[PDB]
RNA sequence: CUUGAGUCUCGUAGAGGGGGGUAGAAUUCCAGGUGUAGCGGUGAAAUGCGUAGAGAUCUGGAGGAAUACCGGUGGCGAAGGCGGCCCCCUGGACGAAGACUGACGCUCAGGUGCGAAAGCGUGGGGAGCAAACAGGAUUAGAUACCCUGGUAGUCCACGCCGUAAACGAUGUCGACUUGGAGGUUGUGCCCUUGAGGCGUGGCUUCCGGAGCUAACGCGUUAAGUCGACCGCCUGGGGAGUAC
């Protein structure tokens, strides 16, 4: 779940300039905004484990498409992760 | 369990058939009996289970025409 | 935006409180750019069971659309409103804003079965005849 | 307890209508006649018929319990009746016949046998 | 004319009353015994879904005192 | 590349999860009203409660676990698991058009997260029921069973090792194999001629064919034909203990 206007902002800034959602950089950036909102909820609500199962799904598919991206272009990869302010 | 729904025309004998729709069953039936949590889903809800003897009967009707028992 | 259908009733004698409460409930909703698509009062009705004693109450369908944060503040107000005896607000899925199922009964209540009193004139000042503060 | 009284003629308040309450258990019936506003005008029981066992809890003992109490209240001057029923035990209908046989109308047979919103947990009893 | 969808003599012999509207008192008493509780979908011949939603809308209604919760309130 | 899968918005069914709000009914309780001799238990019975006024019953308040009802072959979860109604945060799956990426895939030791149930530390809560305990009853023996008294417990919040028959004791995901129909729902079409009919998806189920079984049974949701990868078993007793 993400807001319509957050979904349009991601598409404007990430992937190519065609404004698709389908691509490996932009799918990584669209998952990302939802992982970050859910980690907001899960600042409290500390007994909510059966939904936390959903975070580990959203994270895991992101681990697979960043694994794919690094087997391909190092420019797209090294640019994305720093331009999207991701991980620690 | 004379059942609160009123019998069509009042008489000294309660019309127990015409009264119940979902009263006493599961709620006041297992009186002085051990309460289970999840057994009732399969234990009491037996409406499909009780239809099968009627179906078996409605099948054997047809076969009695074909055998010339009928 | 998402639609939340609030229906509530008020203890007759305490109805004199609500014309003050409604004008705030509308100023917090239209203050968030929401809408009221009717706000229908049905008149005084018989309860099936008493709530805080008395067998009568007066029934009001507000029929809000509001963003979700504002409805969250309104169910807590209306539930703890002392004049309100009980209130219900229902889910967004399959929600109506037209063609009410109680259109006749509303007219029967207001025309005949009502209180006929000053304490429900105040209720009608909270009813279709809504007056509300300026935004 | 009971006294050996001369034949009865007596008047009390001539109230004409009442409610009866039938509290049905496994071992007994308690049958209790009240005023509509809700005050004991008299009672009888199945257990004072001194059957013992399971045998106290049969429709014929439920009938005669109803007949003792309905009788006694002819001095209270009741002429019409209603009953509330409270238990799952036997004398479903045979109690109703004794209230009618006392010469009262008994048109409203309201079962009020209370279903709590899942209340207090019952004794476990046999392990089947 | 096309897409008429319940003209006449089609879906059910016995008419469907509400789904999730709960504001009329007479439509809800269609599924309430005098003991004060919602009737099974096998007795009415509802399809189970329409009944699971009504079960919420009637309960919601009851709690708002449109309906009796118990036999003791007759 | 799409022939695998992945993603965006739209729609849909349900008791999925976590925190908030909220009414009424029995036992139970305080007060007040009414009222007289038994009540309870069981094969039968005694212990138990009662004339110091019981038992039952009416009126008003009280409190808490719980939510009686959705109750059906329904739907959801992770197996076990989930059922009052609302609001807030939010998962997972089922459809459909427009559209995009293009093996980004399968499995998973280790692993971190996560409890049916009771066990359980502090806080909160406590009404009934109850292991033990006591006494009756059985003689049928263990204070067990069975009955009456009766406590921890059961109940919530957070927290500790996650136990079992842990479930379709049918691993995961995917490919292939005559179908009709029930329950019931997205959606294309119909006077929706009957929880109806056909097109095509959805879980869920009855029947039975090819194949598969020692036998019941399974059968398109396999226990068939198979695919990879992982998990586990190798005679009884003694041991789910010992090390």
């Amino acid at each position: 779940s993400l807001s319509t206007e957050a979904t349009a902002k991601i598409v404007s800034e990430f992937g190519r300039d065609a404004n698709d959602t389908g691509s490996t950089e932009v799918q990584v950036a669209l998952l990302t905004a939802q992982i970050n909102h859910l980690q907001g909820h899960f600042a409290e609500h500390k007994k909510d484990h059966h939904s936390r199962r959903g975070l580990l799904r959203m994270v895991s598919q992101r681990r697979k498409l960043l694994d794919y991206l690094k087997r391909k272009d190092v420019a797209r990869y090294t640019r994305l992760i720093e331009r999207l302010g991701l991980r620690r | 369990p004379v059942i609160k729904v009123r019998e069509n025309e009042p008489f000294d004998v309660a019309l127990r058939r015409f009264k119940r729709s979902c009263e006493k069953a599961g709620v006041l039936a297992e009186v002085r009996r051990r309460e289970f949590y999840e057994k009732p889903t399969t234990e009491r809800k037996r409406a499909k289970a009780s239809a099968v003897k009627r179906h078996a009967k409605k099948l054997a009707r047809e076969n009695a025409r074909r055998t010339r028992l009928y | 935006m998402r639609h939340y259908e609030i229906v509530f009733m008020v203890h007759p004698d305490q109805s004199e409180q609500v014309p003050g409460m409604i004008e705030r409930y509308t100023a917090a909703i239209t203050g968030a750019e929401g809408k009221i698509h009717r706000l229908e009062d049905w008149g005084r009705r018989q309860l099936a069971y008493p709530i805080n004693k008395l067998h009568k109450a007066h029934y009001v369908l507000m029929n809000v659309e509001a963003p979700q944060e504002v409805i969250d503040e309104l169910e807590t107000t209306f539930r703890f409103n002392d004049a309100v005896i009980r209130s219900m607000v229902m889910r967004t899925k399959h929600a109506v804003t037209e063609a009410s199922p109680m259109v006749k009964a509303k007219d029967e209540r207001r025309e005949r079965r009502d209180d006929f009193a000053n304490e429900t004139a105040d209720d009608a000042e909270a009813g279709d005849s809504e007056e509300e503060e300026e935004e | 307890a009971k006294a050996p009284i001369r034949a009865r003629k007596r008047v009390r308040k001539q109230v004409s209508d009442g409610v009866a309450h039938i509290h049905a258990s496994f071992n007994n019936t308690i049958v209790t006649i009240t005023d509509r506003q809700g005050n004991a005008l008299g009672w009888a029981t199945a257990g004072g018929s001194g059957f013992r066992g399971s045998r106290k809890s049969t429709p014929f003992a439920a009938q005669v319990a109803a007949e003792r109490c309905a009788d006694a209240v002819k001095e209270y001057g009741i002429k019409n009746l209603e009953v509330m029923v409270k238990g799952p035990g036997p004398g479903r209908e045979s109690t109703i016949r004794a209230l009618n046989a006392a010469g009262f109308r008994i048109t409203n047979i309201t079962d009020v046998t209370p279903i709590p919103h899942n209340g207090c947990r019952p004794p476990k009893k046999r392990r089947v | 004319a096309r897409y008429f969808r319940r003209r006449k003599f089609c879906r059910f012999t016995a008419e469907g009353v509400q789904e999730i509207d709960y504001k009329d008192i007479a439509t809800l008493k269609n599924y309430i015994t005098e003991s004060g509780k919602i009737v099974p979908s096998r007795i009415t011949g509802t399809r189970a879904k329409y009944q699971r939603q009504l079960a919420r809308a009637i309960k919601r209604a009851r709690y708002l005192s449109l309906l009796p919760y118990t036999d003791r309130h007759q």
